[PDB]
């Protein structure tokens, strides 16, 4: 299978570039050298900084939009049916429902990056 | 929530249930269960407290696990028959998987643990919806596939449901947990006769839904969720507590009330099948449910508990809203025993 | 009159993207139902021969089935050649 | 080259054992996407090109991606590692050995009866012999969603709109 | 011989990336009234070699708080995806000829978002994770418009086969038929490769270098190679999608010359955007995508489903 | 049945066991749910392609979209629980015992 | 149960039509024009009987009709046909649209000579 | 001035031209001097499998004309 | 269905995907079309109780078509009995089976 050989070659060459990249240089490491970079000082770990419901909401709304996109992908073959009026009605139906989801998220705050 | 959004979510719950009951295709039945759960989760979280959130989370976990098991059963059935039509299952292990999934959705005894916690964690309106409307879809599927169920598995789960609902409800002072354990016992009563006569299952479901609607609407009218809060209701609206007492007596299956009809019909139909030990066990076990119903009746109507000084304020006020169809639900749950032969209309 | 014209004015002045999108979507909704060519597209889809045209046995009284591919019987694609 | 679907399925089950032993959810997600990739490959070997690419684009690049994104936010102060628990090692090892034992039994016996009867005579053996013509039967079946599957589109679109409404109800937090 | 084909695809692409670094630096310099690299070799022609050699001999500081497994997996995934994105491309004849080539590209580019979600998580530092999350959200949000725009454009193609794009654009460019979708697609491609006013994950004046702070020397170099390969690949996809070149079956070199020239023009435009505009804010680009691009994209998908049906111009599916 | 079906059903069983046997994190259980769905998808796809049930080719699409909707709902529930307790640990979901 | 009855190997022997896909495609239109009788008769048998073993002699006649069709092409302008199917053979999709000049002088053969 | 950018662009152009030309010429070399046959659908695959069988040399691209039998 | 709304209203909501012998796009046949058709035509209108015994042969043939279990057993027997005689140097596969 040609595609499998192609994937094997790409992955193998990328990993070989890692190996040369990550083993060839001459090293001399101490504690303060590898300290995390914070513009000249030390970083605070704090406690679970990556928060805020908006980052999760955009992910969820992308997920649902992506599901409707999965429903839209068979469309190029769907236009090859004799029953074109039903197919057009259903494709436009799906797109109105996508637009309705966007509009409902839009009007009910939704897409906003609030205070 | 927005009243329009809440109405839409309620309608989506009912439409998922209807999709379950009108589909001939297993994929559409699974779709109906999915839609019902999706719309149901927000109505559980309507009040939004940590109890409501935990109730919704436990509900979601159990229902999603059951739905995945149901889909696996469908896929095994298709693997061995190529059939999508809801009919007898052509594979025994697929049938077992489907039976366990439907029992977990219903909340039968080995999968009953979610019912008391979720019922306690949600509001009385949410609990009313949970313990009445959510039983329709799995029971309708069971009635459709009843000719292929393993009677031993189903009867085991039903007997365990009756026993656990009786025992668990004995320890409760919370009205929502009492309702949940009563619901477990009544689901056991429904599912015991399912292998023999689905008409008896439909009859028992209708009677139970009438009683549960009446009781939950009386609780909402009373604003009481603990037995002691209900013990104050006599000093405010004694009619409510007397109606509640007759409804509790009906729930206990005491003749001549409506709650005696499903037990009597199910015992008759079971003895028609040389089933005598199990009906005797079931009738004897239901005395536990009747015991804690009678405890509630003692604390609510048959005796008068101490009231509070602040109750005089509530005397000068009426209810802003009135429960719909509550008088009809009360009459139906207590007085319909002379109409029993009408059960053949369900044939 | 002036109310809808003023609303369209404000929308064109402040949200041209939404105006263009709603107009495009509305035309996509409406125009197919008025096109003489939609039936032509249906006919083209019907005239595409994906499967083998398995024949029939002439039991007699089949005067409209051709016999041969080049007999003056059976549907013609002359309409499609000029369209 | 003779057996390709079997290595793919064994790796699939290995990844399932890996993420279902439940290490920290980022490694569980890594195992899940490895399993999803090998399963997309499995259905590619069966002629399900569109379905496998759907697995990729929507499952591995959508649903997962979102899962790992959400794990990257709600995690532990020191986000855990596989090694940190002996329970993870025990579960993974037991799953791997129950995989190995059953695949060896099926390969050398071909009549195992673990719940279902199985015969590892091959996997190419069950393929039918015929021509599909000038179209992909899978694509024609899936494109029938808009002509044959009107009811399916109606209920699925309604459920997706309801899903948007539902997510916005639950996450509001009041 | 097929292995030689794979090699003669991969290696020239990496060389093109290496000299794209030089070309970008020179274009930026000449747009800024300076010259750019003109000392290290003739006209800076040995400068990419100097950069590659210096990087692979520089100490690759790995963080003490880094999960090294994913720390090295992320560059491997990034570069492997960046290289494998070229295997279905129809420089006249593809290396891999699939029915669903553009679907394959969509999937492979959607798998590339893991290299940031894994690099930011692996680097720890508790702050590069936030930049990684911003980058992932931007990437997934613009994936929506990529997918829908590709869907709408391909309704004139009739399939997901990229070779069919050459046939679709035989008499006319697809730009003359879908230019609004072309502008939205081009800006979406700009945003997906974290370029131009969309380079928020590596804002030189916002978060220094964001998710790439902890990476140094070699792994940084491979990440850079992956990004520039993705840039050239996306411009090649744009040229094939919208500016289809005429094909002579007996002289495919003409098509290759045409395609290479158009891909270079689009890449030079990518570098042209970099030198002309300020940087979008994160919320500003999210607003652009969600409230400007998405409604028009939905409307135009509707329009492009309606259009072939109502004009009897539905393409063949073969 | 062929041995690919054996391994796919085995994957479903392993995902079911992993979901039923909980640990601290909620996300791990949700990932087990997702594995159960993925195994169902592959089993359905294999059965549908093998028997050439052409109209049933669309069933895996529907299964995938509906299960992903459920996954979005579960993710939102997890996020609410975490905002309550700072973690997604299921042992904090025990205040309904009383 | 029961024996699947099978034709013998010599019940299955036939003079093969040993020309390639481009040769077959180049003559396909005139082949359909000239060889409709036994072809449609055999396809009728195959759909009516749902049995390969019941239609072997009809397929054997299909083969003979194809063979004689090609022998008729060979004796009058084997050369324009050869050029046409070579040009068809070049392209990787065996397209008709790239060979209209050669199809032209193949078609104005069979009119005048056949 | 600006035309000194052209050397790097020419190097890029050559590096980008190499893949397409190499693919075309390898396809011609390994397919009998003709374009690599495209089989998007099972009918085309079956055409190629028939071509391989009748060639006698197990190569689909060795085309037998009317000189083979007729 | 519990409530056969489809058969009362004449609508085909989900019956079209219910069997593989139903009408298919482009008339693409199911792999077990004839077997399913014969089992359905046997079992039609006599109830499931009767159909389970009186249409057992058709359903068995259908199940064999779907999961070729007995076919796989017979093929496995032929394969493993072939090897059982390769080792002893008994059976030489013929030229058309080796190349
Ligand atoms: C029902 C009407 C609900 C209502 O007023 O909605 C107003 C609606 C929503 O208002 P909201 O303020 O958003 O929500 C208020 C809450 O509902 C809370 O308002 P409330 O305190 O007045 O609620 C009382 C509570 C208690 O219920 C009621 O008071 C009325 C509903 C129960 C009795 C009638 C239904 C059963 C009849 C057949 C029984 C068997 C025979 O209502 C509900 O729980 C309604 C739930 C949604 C409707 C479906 C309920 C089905 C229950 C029966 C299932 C089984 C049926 C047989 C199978 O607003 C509109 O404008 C409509
Ligand atoms: C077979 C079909 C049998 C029924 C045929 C149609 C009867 C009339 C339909 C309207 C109706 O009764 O609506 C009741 C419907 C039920 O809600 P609700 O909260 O029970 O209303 C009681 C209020 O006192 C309502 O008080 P209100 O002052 O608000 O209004 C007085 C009310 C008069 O409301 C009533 O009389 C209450 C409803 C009484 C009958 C309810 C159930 C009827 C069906 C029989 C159920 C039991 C079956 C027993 C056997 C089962 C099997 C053994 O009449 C109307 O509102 C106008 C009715 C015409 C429109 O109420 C309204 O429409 C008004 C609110
Ligand atoms: C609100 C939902 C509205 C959906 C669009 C309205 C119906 C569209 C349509 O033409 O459906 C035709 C379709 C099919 O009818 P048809 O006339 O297109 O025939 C299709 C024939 N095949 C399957 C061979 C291609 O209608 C239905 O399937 C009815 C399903 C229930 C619709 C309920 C709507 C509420
Ligand atoms: C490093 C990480 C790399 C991630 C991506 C890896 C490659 C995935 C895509 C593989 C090719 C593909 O899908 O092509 C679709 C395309 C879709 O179009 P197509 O299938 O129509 O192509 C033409 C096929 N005919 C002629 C039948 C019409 O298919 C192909 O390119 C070939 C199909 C058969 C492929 C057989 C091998 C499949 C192997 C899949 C990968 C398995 C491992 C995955 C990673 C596991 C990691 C632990
Ligand atoms: C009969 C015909 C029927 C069909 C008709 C179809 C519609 C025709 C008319 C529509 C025209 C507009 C099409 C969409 C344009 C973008 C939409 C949009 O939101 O724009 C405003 C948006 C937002 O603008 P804004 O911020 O001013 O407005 C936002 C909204 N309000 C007004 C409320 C504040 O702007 C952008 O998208 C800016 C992009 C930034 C990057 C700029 C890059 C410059 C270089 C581009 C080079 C060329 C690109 C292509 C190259 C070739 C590719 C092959
Ligand atoms: C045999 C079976 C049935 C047995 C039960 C019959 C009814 C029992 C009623 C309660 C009896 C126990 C309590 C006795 C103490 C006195 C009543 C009480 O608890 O509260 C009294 C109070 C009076 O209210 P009052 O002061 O009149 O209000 C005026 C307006 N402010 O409030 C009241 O008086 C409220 C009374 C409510 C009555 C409810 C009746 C429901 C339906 C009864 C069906 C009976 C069926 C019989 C058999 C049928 C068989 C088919
Ligand atoms: C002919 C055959 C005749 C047989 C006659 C003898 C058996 C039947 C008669 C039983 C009479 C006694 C009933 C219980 C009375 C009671 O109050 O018992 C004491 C005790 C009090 O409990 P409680 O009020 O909740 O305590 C509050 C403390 N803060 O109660 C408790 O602690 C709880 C007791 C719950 C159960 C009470 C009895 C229920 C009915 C008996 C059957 C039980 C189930 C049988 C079926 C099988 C179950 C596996
Ligand atoms: C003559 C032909 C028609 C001409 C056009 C008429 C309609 C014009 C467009 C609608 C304008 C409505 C008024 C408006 O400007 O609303 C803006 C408002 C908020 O917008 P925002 O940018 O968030 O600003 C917030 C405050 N600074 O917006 C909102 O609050 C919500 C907006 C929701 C928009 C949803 C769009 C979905 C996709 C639509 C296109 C796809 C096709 C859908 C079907 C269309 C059928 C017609
Ligand atoms: C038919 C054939 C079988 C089909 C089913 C698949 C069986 C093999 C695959 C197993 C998949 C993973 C199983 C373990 C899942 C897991 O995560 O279990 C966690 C559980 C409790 O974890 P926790 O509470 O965190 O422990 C204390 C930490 N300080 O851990 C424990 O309680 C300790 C034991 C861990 C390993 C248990 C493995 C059991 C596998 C067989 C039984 C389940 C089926």
């Amino acid at each position: 299978m040609n595609i499998m050989l192609t994937l094997l070659t790409n992955v193998t060459l990328a990993s070989l570039l890692v190996l040369i990249a990550f083993w060839l240089p001459q090293l001399n490491a101490y504690s303060e050298k590898t300290s995390p970079y914070e513009c000249g000082f030390d970083p605070m770990g704090s406690a679970r900084l990556p928060f805020s419901m908006k980052f999760f909401l955009v992910a969820i709304t992308f997920l649902l939009f992506d599901l409707e996109i999965a429903l839209l992908l068979p469309l190029p073959w769907a236009s090859q049916t004799n029953n074109l009026k039903t197919m057009l009605t259903m494709a436009l139906f799906l797109l109105i429902l996508l637009a309705a989801s966007l509009a409902y998220e839009w009007t009910q705050k939704g897409l906003e990056w609030a205070e | 929530m927005n009243p329009i959004i809440y109405t839409t979510l309620i309608m989506t719950v009912m439409s998922g249930t209807m999709l379950v009951m009108i589909s001939s295709h297993w994929l559409l039945i699974w779709i109906g269960f999915e839609m019902n759960l999706l719309a149901m989760i927000p109505v559980l979280m309507k009040n939004f407290n940590p109890r409501a959130t935990e109730a919704a989370t436990k509900y979601f976990l159990t229902q999603a696990t059951a739905s995945m098991m149901l889909m696996m059963a469908i896929i095994i059935n298709l693997l061995y028959s190529g059939q999508w039509t809801i009919t007898k299952m052509f594979n025994p292990v697929a049938m077992t998987m489907m039976t366990m999934a439907l029992a977990m959705k219903l909340g039968l005894s080995p999968f009953h643990f979610w019912v008391p916690e979720v019922t306690q964690g949600i509001s009385l309106q949410a609990g009313l919806l949970l313990l009445t409307w959510q039983k329709l879809a799995p029971l309708s599927v069971l009635c459709q596939i009843s000719q292929s169920i393993n009677p031993n598995l189903m009867l085991t789960m039903a007997m365990l449901s009756i026993l656990i609902g009786g025992w668990g409800g004995l320890n409760q002072t919370q009205l929502r947990k009492i309702m949940a354990y009563s619901s477990i016992a009544h689901m056991g009563w429904m599912t015991a006769v399912l292998p023999y006569n689905t008409t008896m299952t439909i009859l028992n479901l209708l009677i139970y839904i009438t009683m549960t609607l009446a009781m939950f609407m009386l609780l909402i009218h009373s604003s009481a969720t603990t037995t002691l809060s209900l013990s104050h209701t006599w000093n405010k609206m004694p009619v409510i507590t007397s109606l509640m007492m007759v409804t509790l007596l009906s729930m206990g299956g005491l003749p001549p009330l409506s709650g005696f009809m499903p037990k009597w019909m199910i015992i008759q139909e079971m003895t028609k099948n040389e089933s005598i030990i199990m009906p005797t066990l079931m009738a004897m076990t239901a005395l536990l449910n009747l015991y804690f119903y009678m405890r509630l009746a003692y604390s609510s109507s048959l005796t008068m508990f101490p009231s509070t000084n602040n109750m005089k304020m509530k005397w000068q006020f009426e209810h802003t809203k009135q429960m719909k169809l509550l008088p009809t639900m009360i009459v139906l749950s207590t007085l319909v025993l002379p109409m029993t032969p009408a059960l053949s209309s369900l044939n | 009159a002036g109310r809808i014209a003023s609303f369209l004015k404000n929308a064109w002045a402040k949200e041209p993207v939404l105006v263009a999108s709603f107009a495009i979507g509305g035309l996509a909704i409406i125009l197919p139902s008025l096109s003489p060519y939609t039936n032509y597209a249906i006919r083209i889809n019907r005239a595409t021969p994906y499967n083998y045209p398995v024949p029939l046995r002439d039991d007699g009284n089949m005067p409209d089935v051709p016999s041969h591919p080049q007999d003056p019987q059976g549907p013609s694609l002359e309409w499609l050649k000029n369209l | 080259t003779m057996y390709i679907a079997f290595i793919l399925s064994t790796i699939f089950v290995i990844g399932f054992v890996g993420f279902s032993s439940k290490p920290s959810p980022i490694y569980g997600g890594l195992g899940l996407i490895v399993s999803g990739g090998v399963g997309c490959g499995i259905v590619l070997n069966f002629g399900g090109s569109f379905l496998g690419l759907m697995v990729f684009l929507i499952y591995l690049g959508g649903m997962l991606v979102v899962f790992g994104y959400t794990t990257a936010m709600a995690t532990e102060m020191y986000p855990e590692v596989w090694v940190s628990n002996k329970t993870v090692f025990g579960a993974f090892v037991s799953g791997l050995m129950m995989e190995f034992c059953m695949v060896y039994y099926a390969l050398k016996e071909e009549e195992v009866e673990i719940i279902f009867k199985f015969n590892g005579l091959g996997d190419w053996v069950i393929y039918d012999t015929g021509d599909s013509g000038f179209f992909s039967e899978e694509a024609m079946g899936i494109a029938a969603l808009y002509s044959y599957g009107t009811w399916l589109v109606i209920v699925t679109g309604w459920s997706l709109l309801i899903g948007v409404v539902v997510i916005m109800e639950i996450t509001r937090g009041n | 011989m097929f292995m030689i084909n794979i090699l003669s695809l991969i290696i020239p692409i990496l060389l093109a990336v290496a000299f794209l670094t030089l070309v970008e630096r020179k274009v930026l310099g000449y747009m800024q009234l300076r010259k750019g690299p003109n000392v290290v070799g003739p006209y800076g022609l040995l400068q990419p070699i100097a950069d590659a050699l210096k990087l692979v001999t520089k100490e690759p500081l790995r963080p003490g708080t880094s999960s090294i497994s994913m720390f090295i997996i992320a560059p491997i995934l990034g570069l492997s995806l960046a290289l494998t994105m070229w295997v279905p491309l129809p420089m006249p004849y593809p290396l891999i000829n699939m029915n669903l080539g553009v679907l394959f590209m969509l999937a492979m580019s959607s798998l590339a978002v893991y290299s940031i979600l894994w690099s930011g998580w692996a680097s720890n530092s508790k702050y590069a994770l936030i930049g990684a999350l911003r980058a992932v959200a931007q990437t997934i949000s613009y994936e929506v418009t990529l997918a829908i725009i590709l869907l709408s454009v391909l309704l004139m193609n009739g399939s997901y086969t990229l070779s069919t794009l050459i046939t679709t654009q035989e008499h006319i460019w697809m730009i003359f038929t879908s230019w609004p979708l072309a502008m939205m697609w081009f800006i979406s491609t700009l945003a997906e490769t974290n370029r131009a006013p969309f380079d928020l994950t590596e804002g030189e004046s916002e978060l220094v270098s964001g998710f790439n702070v902890e990476y140094a020397a070699g792994p940084f170099a491979m990440f850079f190679m992956a990004e520039y390969a993705n840039i050239i690949m996306m411009n090649a996809f744009t040229a094939i999608l919208f500016l289809g070149a005429s094909h002579d079956p007996h002289t495919p070199e003409l098509y290759t010359i045409n395609f290479v020239l158009k891909t270079l023009a689009l890449t030079i435009t990518f570098l042209w955007i970099r030198a002309s505009y300020p940087r979008f804010r994160y919320d500003q680009l999210m607003h652009l995508l969600w409230k400007s691009f998405l409604p028009l994209t939905l409307a135009l998908c509707m329009w492009h489903i309606s259009l072939p049906i109502m004009t009897a111009s539905i393409p063949p599916q073969s | 049945m062929p041995l690919v079906y054996m391994n796919i059903i085995m994957a479903f069983a392993i995902a079911l066991a992993g979901l039923l046997m909980y640990r601290s994190h909620l996300m791990s259980s949700l990932l087990c749910l997702e594995g159960m769905m993925l195994s169902l998808f592959i089993m359905s796809t294999l059965i549908i392609l093998n028997t050439h049930f052409t109209l049933a080719n669309m069933m895996p699409i529907i299964l995938l979209v509906f299960a992903a909707c459920e996954a979005a709902l579960g993710l939102s529930l997890l996020v609410m629980v975490s905002n309550t307790y700072g973690t997604d640990y299921v042992q904090n979901l025990n205040l309904l015992q009383c | 149960p029961g024996i699947v009855e099978l034709p013998t190997l010599e019940d299955l022997k036939v003079q093969e039509v040993k020309v390639s896909s481009s040769v077959l495609k180049a003559a396909a239109h005139h082949y359909g024009a000239q060889c409709d009788k036994p072809n449609k008769e055999f396809m009728l048998c195959r759909w009516e009987e749902k049995d390969p073993r019941r239609c072997l002699e009809e397929g054997k006649l299909v083969n003979q009709c194809a063979l004689d069709f090609f022998r008729q092409i060979k004796r009058h302008c084997a050369e324009p046909f050869t050029e046409y199917w070579t040009c068809i053979d070049y392209s990787g999709l065996q397209l008709f649209r790239h060979c209209r000049k050669q199809q032209a002088k193949f078609d104005e053969c069979v009119l005048d000579k056949l | 001035m600006w035309f000194e950018i052209l050397p790097g662009i020419a190097v890029m152009a050559a590096c980008l031209f190499i893949p397409g030309m190499a693919t075309a010429h390898i396809h011609k070399f390994t397919n009998g001097g003709k374009e690599k046959r495209v089989a998007h659908f099972s009918y085309q695959w079956n055409l190629m499998e028939r071509d391989r069988c009748i060639s006698g040399v197990n190569r689909y691209h060795v085309t037998k004309g009317l000189e083979n039998i007729d | 269905p519990f409530f056969d709304v489809q058969k009362r209203l004449g609508l085909d909501l989900d019956r079209w995907m219910t069997i593989q012998s139903a009408e298919q796009p482009h008339k693409i046949p199911g792999r077990c079309h004839a077997f399913e058709k014969e089992w359905i035509e046997c079992a039609h209108g006599i109830g499931g109780i009767r159909a389970e015994k009186e249409c057992k042969i058709e359903f068995d043939d259908f199940v064999e078509c779907l999961l070729r279990q007995k076919t796989m057993k017979r093929l496995s027997a032929i394969k493993r009995q072939r090897d059982k005689l390769i080792k002893e140097g008994k059976y030489t596969p013929p030229p058309h089976h080796l190349g």
